[PDB]
């Protein structure tokens, strides 16, 4: 009923086509699309100390897969800790690119 | 430094949701979303070609032969027909060599 269980795993089309240089300040100012990322802390028995590949990234939502599953976590609800381009680990909370990924690429509210 | 994260945020959904797409609508179509902003909000490259795979009447990846449909025929200044399956829209686009 999904694409989810439908694009789990693929990653491949998220390796060849991600490669963005991931940086914190490019983290929260990027699509959150194929980075890697892990769900170390967050309000699920399900989806704690989880890693998975990011897909989705929407008002209410930040999606990652790894093997036949995705990691349904939304941005305030945990903090995701995705890979540096750089081999360098980013440290950052969800709730920054809280539903908005806008708000970073188009700045703090406009006014 | 916000244009610059855009150059390459845009180019990799954009790659993304072009591989998914065909693998996945959805994600593609998602992403879309989010490319449409950074293009816009952060400011980037303006849309041209991709309006051979995108609808500028409801958003969204579409592809020929998938969710897409085009045609072109000569005799006169011959002119494409593409249009949305999703949005069943009807559009045109000349050709010039
Ligand atoms: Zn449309």
């Amino acid at each position: 009923q999904g694409s989810y269980q439908e694009i789990i795993g693929r990653t491949w089309i998220f390796r060849g086509a991600h490669r963005g240089r991931v940086n914190k300040k490019n983290i929260v100012w990027h699509e959150l699309i194929g980075l890697k990322v892990r769900v170390v802390n967050s309000t699920h028995p399900g989806y704690v100390g989880i890693e998975g590949y990011v897909i989705d990234e929407t008002r209410n939502m930040l999606v990652i897969a790894g093997e036949n599953k995705v990691w349904k976590v939304p941005k305030d609800v945990c903090i995701f800790e995705f890979e540096t381009w750089d081999g360098t680990k980013i440290k950052i909370s969800g709730e920054k690119l809280v539903g908005r990924p806008e708000m970073r690429l188009k700045k703090r509210w406009r006014k | 430094e916000k244009k610059r994260i855009a150059k390459e945020r845009i180019d990799i959904l954009f790659s993304l949701a072009e591989r998914v797409f065909p693998y996945s609508p959805e994600l593609a179509k998602r992403y879309v979303e989010l490319a449409l902003l950074v293009q816009q909000k952060a400011k980037v490259k303006i849309p041209r070609k991709w309006k051979r795979r995108y609808c500028k009447k409801c958003h969204a990846f579409l592809v020929p032969g998938i969710n897409a449909r085009v045609r072109l025929r000569q005799k006169r200044m011959p002119h494409i027909v593409v249009k949305c399956l999703e949005c069943g829209h009807i559009m045109r686009y000349p050709y010039i060599k």
